[PDB]
């Protein structure tokens, strides 16, 4: 079960290579749907409010959105499968780390907004913030560190 | 940089055959485009 | 002024049967009707203007 | 062992007289022998392995 | 009579578009020849000299003006032999000065403010065709600055 995120027209030449570099990465969408536009996918899609959302409001949307892991990237559409319905039929989907921290076998993996330190598409005027797939026992440490910092 | 991809259907009819196996991963700079394949690639099909 | 009009029936078929298929695969782009555009780039080479 | 060898005479011809000239001017690329690649992508495709 | 500055292969994608935008701009060269390697054109080929060393090296070299730009060769023509038998070859300003009809035009190294290639590993500095009555002024202004 693989959805489609269509790229709108007018892609520059470095930007077809920029989206060639997010091959296996976690992306949030509103509703599982066989066709979807990229403007509903980007970081702009939930800047609702008058301030772009900080790390708190990032967390709230991540439980109201349904996480998908990108498969192959065709130059016309981004093919993805979500992590709630598409994975009972197809067994196992590859995933790329953006973490500074390596993964072991058998860990469970949560996601954190990019608090540590971001593909921009100037042919389309949007940013693509991506979550940080770190292992879940660190998640109750690292967020508890950064709250303890302030 | 550019690793520009080639055309895969001229690949289907080879024009000539090599005579000896040659280690590719030994180096990079004699070559122009290279990709290691885990027996099947996205970009092929 | 009128009640009954004439409308054609069949849609248009733009199919890659023939040598346009080889250009789509090997050459990596495709002309709309190469079986005529490729033909009319020969008689112009010789005849007239 | 020997002083007198046999050597070929002619060079190698690759002239764009044919359907490659069409792709030269509109497609902007050129197969080496499209007269056979375009042929051999029809017997391979449907007949055998 | 046209020179053919050849480009060494291995060009990236925006670099052939980077030389696509300097159509009518002045380029120096060592010696008039039919074919010419591109490394003689580059700013590396003046060793890096300051503003003075270009003024010495411009007069020892021969000013040439780019015609069409093919990706395989940059076809230019010199300003000493190829123009005094034919008519006229165009020219683009890089100047902050808008030109008038009927002036004598010299060139100055760009003290005002540059097309840098990177996949070929060379810069290309270019002269500024401002009018020669300003050229005895502006150079004398800038010496009066220091």
């Amino acid at each position: 079960f693989e959805t489609d995120i269509a790229i709108p027209s007018g892609i520059s030449r470095p930007d077809a290579a920029a989206l060639q570099r997010c091959e296996g990465r976690v992306v949030f969408l509103p509703t599982i749907r066989r066709q979807l536009t990229l403007a509903d996918v980007a970081h702009e899609s939930f800047v609702s409010g008058g301030v772009s959302p900080d790390t708190l409001g990032l967390l709230l949307a991540y439980r109201r959105r349904f996480p998908a892991v990108i498969t192959r990237v065709l130059p016309t559409r981004i093919v993805a499968c979500p992590l709630d319905v598409g994975l009972t039929h197809a067994g196992t989907v590859n995933l790329r780390n953006t973490s500074p921290v390596d993964l072991c076998n058998g860990d469970p993996i949560s996601l954190v907004p990019p608090v540590f330190e971001d593909v921009r598409l100037d042919s389309l005027d949007l940013t693509l913030r991506f979550p940080v797939p770190l292992p879940s026992p660190l998640a109750r440490e690292i967020v508890a560190r950064l709250v303890a910092r302030g | 940089r550019d690793p520009p991809g080639y055309r895969y259907a001229a690949a289907m009819v080879p024009t000539g055959s090599l005579l000896s196996t040659i280690e590719v991963a030994s180096h990079r700079r004699l070559f122009d485009f290279f990709s290691r394949v885990r027996s099947d690639a996205n970009s092929l099909y | 002024e009128d009640t009954e009009a004439d409308v054609p029936v069949t849609y248009g078929e733009m199919v890659l049967n023939g040598a346009n298929l080889v250009t789509a695969l090997v050459m990596g782009k495709a002309v709309r009707s190469l079986d005529d555009v490729g033909r009319h780039l020969l008689e112009m080479q010789e005849e007239q203007l």
